[PDB]
């Protein structure tokens, strides 16, 4: 049936292939799902003939955990396995090496030879890891060394693992176990950065410091405050500053231990705006987010 | 002026040659103003960049203004400021706003209107038609009353509010402050705190007004915005609202985000995210005929929106309808033992939906009831046992053994099937158990009754003790476990 002579030398993939085409396993069923970056994600299903084996050195633990495949588009893509009714899977690859303990697989065969002469010996547990070479025979609990052969054993296999797909305010990306939570969310979309779960804050475009006047208890930190904005009388609105954590006040003053990648655009403590300090006073590191929180009133 | 032509864009240009643009602060082109000028060099634009958020940068026959999108933020007099600073001239332009920039049709002609220029539009690639009828801004109080009289809308009050009834007479002088609709430069509407907040979002539904107000509650009740958002979005007509603190603005920003697209592009935004549902999977790709939909095996689902329709195979399917099919994907099964001897070969399908009772019957699971608990992933591949019920019978058991319990004999059973498998041999003529399922304090029992004297009430306790010192301890083992 291979359609070879006699002494001719032959590849264990392609007699399995033909093994495998005169058997009968048109029942199973395997189901692969397929994850690009940017582009788009698909869902892969295969029959009893594609089922039974792969072009890989992954095992059955490292082949439900991913793979990673190059993209049409140029990108590299994941793509994953969860899905078995069939009684074995078949892994097969180009030489290389493995370690492997009993228990941990069903069987495995080794090759070790050049492109005109190889030798095959193959390796099974009944009690533990036991290597079969002709009229030789070998036992060991543990072993390690090249081998590109891989038989696994399973019934029935399904988990939950998916993808999750997102929008970041203009660009749709998907992945596989994204950190997607710490952005923040609105509506059906994401924003840039990843602050806390706060409420955002929007700045002026392109307007002034609207001439208003802060006022405080702490008139040090009200003066500096109004010579963030530029004040000059009359004042159009006046506000009061509260420190943590007295929230009475219009404004709440925050210390700058608790900055944020979103503050940079705009802070919120509740829906009040707040203002930064250092030792009950303004700061560089400070005056800069408090200058944009401005823009923001 | 503004006005809508039919004409193309060299057709337009007879008219006026100057052009309006819209760019952001690093000067790249909206995608309207970029397909507008896509044959002119754009470097000009950001020649002058970075700019401040919101600027105006002109050179010959082309003038653009810098906006920010809704994404980061933005307002609507803002930017009918940041176009105002454009000198006043005649222009060609699209409403501004369209497109990634998130501001709709009805803000952007309005925008158009404020502004003192003249403009000549044509239509836009990205139409924002549908209204944002929720929208909150930080103006203050004078900023209101001038957008409200220049835009002639209606801003009820309520006389509580005796700083901003104060503001008011302060700016509009000569008003006087009674029940009623007051037309002075802005459009006022007075009313007391008795007036309930349900009773004045009617009365403004049935006024069919346009308003710029207060979170209505927030400020006039003392309500929390929360509740405030939830009131205006029950209101009908279009508002404006503000607040004098920033923070609360960004708050309801925050709340209006939430459910802010229609029922079916929400619904469609949502599987996006999801990128699934429940065993369809989303594409999202534009196609000649449509934009696509989820995907199952090899068969993919189309849409096209206003109204939003699906497409299948040809067929046309309401979005209500297909929602109602996909949230009828909670099939999980399970495939499961039963037996009768316990060593036949037979096997069930169950569904995870509905508990092992309520499909089946009386069932139980190593002394375990399931009758009424529904499954999970770890039941798969176990074995159970179905008994009918006969009250007579219970009755019958209780007299012999001296148990109340109903549901006994199925989890006596269930236990017994159970420690059937286990092997008892025995150590210097004491019973010994290989370790298993914690068996080492049951072991234990079974030594301390080994040597004690020992009588039961119920003979047929005894004769199981009887037997389970003979090396029959599984039986015995299986009735003082249950």
């Amino acid at each position: 049936y291979c359609n070879k002579t006699v002494g001719e030398l032959g590849d264990v993939r392609e007699t399995m292939s033909y093994l495998f085409q005169h058997a009968n396993l048109d029942s199973c069923k395997r189901v692969l799902n397929v994850v690009c970056k940017t582009c788009g994600q698909q869902q892969t299903t295969l029959k009893g003939v594609e089922a039974v084996m792969y072009m890989g050195t992954l095992s059955y633990e490292q082949f439900k955990k991913g793979v990673q495949i190059p993209c049409t588009c140029g990108k590299q893509a994941t793509k994953y396995l969860v899905q078995q009714e069939s009684p074995f899977v078949m892994m097969s690859a180009p030489p290389a090496q493995y370690e492997l303990k009993h228990g941990t697989f069903t069987c495995a065969s080794e090759y070790t030879g050049n492109y005109q002469c190889g030798h095959y010996k193959h390796i099974t547990s009944k009690e533990t890891l036991y290597c079969i070479d002709g009229a030789l025979l070998t036992k060991s609990s543990e072993y390690k060394g090249p081998i590109t052969d891989v038989f696994y054993k399973e019934n029935s296999y399904t988990t939950t693992i998916k993808p999750v797909t997102y929008k970041l305010d203009g660009v749709v990306c998907t992945e596989i176990d994204p950190k997607l939570d710490n952005y923040y969310k609105k509506d059906n979309s994401y924003f840039t950065e990843q602050p806390i779960d706060l409420v955002p804050n929007q700045p002026y475009p392109n307007a002034s410091f609207d001439n208003f006047k802060f006022v405080c208890d702490n008139i040090k930190f009200a003066d500096d405050l109004n010579q963030l904005t530029g004040y000059k009388k009359p004042a159009s609105r006046e506000l009061k500053v509260t420190f943590f954590p007295d929230l009475n006040g219009d404004v709440v003053a925050i210390d700058y231990k608790h900055y944020t990648p979103s503050f940079k655009k705009g802070a919120k403590l509740l829906h009040k705006p707040i203002v930064w300090h250092v030792n009950n006073a303004t700061n560089k590191a400070t005056y800069k987010p408090n200058t944009w929180c401005i823009r923001c009133l | 002026c503004v006005e809508e032509v039919t004409t193309t864009l060299e057709e337009t240009k007879f008219l006026t040659e100057n052009l309006l643009l819209y760019i952001d602060i690093n000067g790249n082109l909206h995608p309207d103003s970029a397909t507008l000028v896509s044959d002119i060099d754009i470097t000009f634009l950001k020649k002058d960049a970075p700019y401040i958020v919101g600027d105006v940068v002109q050179e010959g026959v082309l003038t653009a203004v810098v906006i920010p999108t809704k994404k980061a933020g933005g307002t609507t007099e803002m930017l009918a400021k940041a176009l105002r600073k454009v000198p006043t001239d005649n222009y060609i332009t699209t409403y501004p706003g369209q497109g990634l920039n998130g501001y709709t049709v009805e803000e952007a002609k309005t925008v158009l209107k404020k502004c003192k220029s003249a403009f000549y539009i044509l239509p836009s690639i990205i139409s924002n038609e549908k209204q944002e009828i929720l929208g909150t801004v930080s103006w203050n109080l004078r900023e209101m009353l001038a957008h409200a009289e220049e835009t002639r809308k209606l801003m009820p009050v309520c006389v509580e509010t005796k700083a901003i009834v104060s503001t008011i007479q302060r700016k509009y002088k000569g008003i006087k402050i009674q029940e009623g609709v007051v037309d002075y430069g802005a459009r006022f509407y007075f009313y007391t705190s008795k007036t309930t907040v349900a009773s004045l979002i009617n009365t403004l539904n049935d006024l069919n007004e346009t308003l710029v107000t207060m979170p209505l509650g927030y400020v006039t009740h003392g309500l929390n915005l929360e509740e405030a958002a939830r009131y205006m979005r029950s209101l009908k007509v279009p508002a404006t609202v503000s607040v004098s603190s920033p923070d609360a603005v960004t708050a309801y920003n925050g709340y209006l985000t939430s459910s802010s697209k229609t029922p079916e592009e929400h619904f469609i935004e949502t599987i996006s995210l999801a990128g699934s549902y429940k065993d369809w999977s989303y594409s999202g790709q534009s196609t000649q005929l449509g934009i696509e939909f989820l995907k199952r095996g090899d068969k993919s689902v189309y849409y096209t929106s206003n109204p939003t329709t699906f497409h299948l195979d040809g067929e046309v399917i309401t979005f209500d309808n297909l929602k109602t099919l996909l949230s009828l994907r909670e099939v999980r099964t399970i495939k499961v033992f039963t037996t009768v001897d316990n060593i036949n070969l037979h096997t069930q399908v169950v569904d995870m939906s509905m508990t092992y009772g309520q499909q089946f019957g009386p069932t139980y699971l190593d002394g375990a009831d399931v009758t009424k608990i529904k499954p999970h992933n770890s039941h798969e591949g176990k074995t159970f046992y179905v008994l009918p019920n006969d009250d007579t019978l219970r009755v019958e058991a209780f007299e012999y053994y001296h148990t109340t319990d109903p549901s006994f004999l199925g989890r006596y059973m269930s236990a017994l099937n159970h420690t059937k498998k286990w092997k008892y041999p025995q150590v210097n003529g004491l019973t010994s158990i290989k370790w298993a399922d914690n068996n080492c304090y049951l072991a234990t029992a079974l030594l301390t009754l080994q040597q004690i004297e020992l009588k039961f009430n119920p003979p047929a306790l005894q004769d199981a003790y009887y037997r389970a010192r003979a090396g029959e301890a599984a039986n015995f083992c299986a009735l003082i476990l249950a």
